[PDB]
């Protein structure tokens, strides 16, 4: 949680573009900061970007190969649509280890997201009957 | 009621009535850490978003636009 | 969850315009 990381997280949250771009540029050359830092509330850059729905920021982050984790599930849970399209074509969990993307999508009615997942091809287990 | 029929206290109907404690705190400590993490994440961070809007929000949202307008207009002259 | 997005969009627009003019 160095001051450069705090400044960079604030830049991502507010929505400044040039600042985050040059920060990702100058981060690699020196290794003085980490792009995968964690907020005191457990919110890396990708999570907050997804929450605010900044598609350009999201793509920029993706291009520089940031760790994904349950970002797909986080985007599904918050009904963001285009982010799902971006996130498909590419150990403190939050959801129980028994949730697959189609299941969590079905939990929250969303015709678009469900129709997008189904075409890729998934299946849901049929539990044993008693 | 149920808990009364667990220990080996009476075990008999009426008519016939004639390392270990220093170490185990470690696992429970770990479990508390994990549980508090889960709770604080999923109860007072994601339930503080579905509340509602009042005028305290509208005023800020309006004044931000006004300030942006002043900045742009003044900077162009 | 709606107010936050609506505010940050204005903020980002402001940054873009201000930075692009200098």
């Amino acid at each position: 949680l160095s001051t450069q990381e705090k400044s960079y997280l604030s830049a991502v949250e507010k929505g400044d573009y040039a600042s985050v771009k040059l920060a990702l540029e100058e981060a690699e050359i020196y290794f003085k900061i980490n792009i995968n830092c964690i907020d005191p509330l457990g919110r890396t850059a990708l999570l907050i970007a997804i929450e605010n729905e900044n598609l350009e920021i999201i793509e920029l982050l993706l291009s520089f190969n940031v760790y994904v984790g349950d970002a797909l599930l986080h985007a599904i849970r918050k009904e963001v649509v285009g982010a799902v399209e971006l996130l498909l074509n590419h150990q403190f969990s939050d959801f129980t280890p028994d949730i697959t993307p189609i299941i969590l999508a079905a939990h929250t009615n969303n015709y678009e997201i469900i129709k997008m997942l189904v075409q890729k091809g998934v299946s849901v287990p049929q539990p044993h009957e008693v | 009621l149920w808990m009364s029929y667990f220990e080996e206290g009476g075990t008999l109907p009426p008519p016939f009535n004639i390392a270990e404690n220093v170490r185990l705190n470690h696992q429970y400590q770990e479990v508390l850490r994990n549980l508090v993490k889960r709770y604080v994440a999923a109860m007072i961070r994601d339930a503080k978003t579905e509340e509602g809007l009042t005028e305290e929000n509208f005023k800020e949202l309006k004044q931000d636009i006004s300030s942006f307008r002043y900045e742009v207009i003044g900077m162009m002259k």
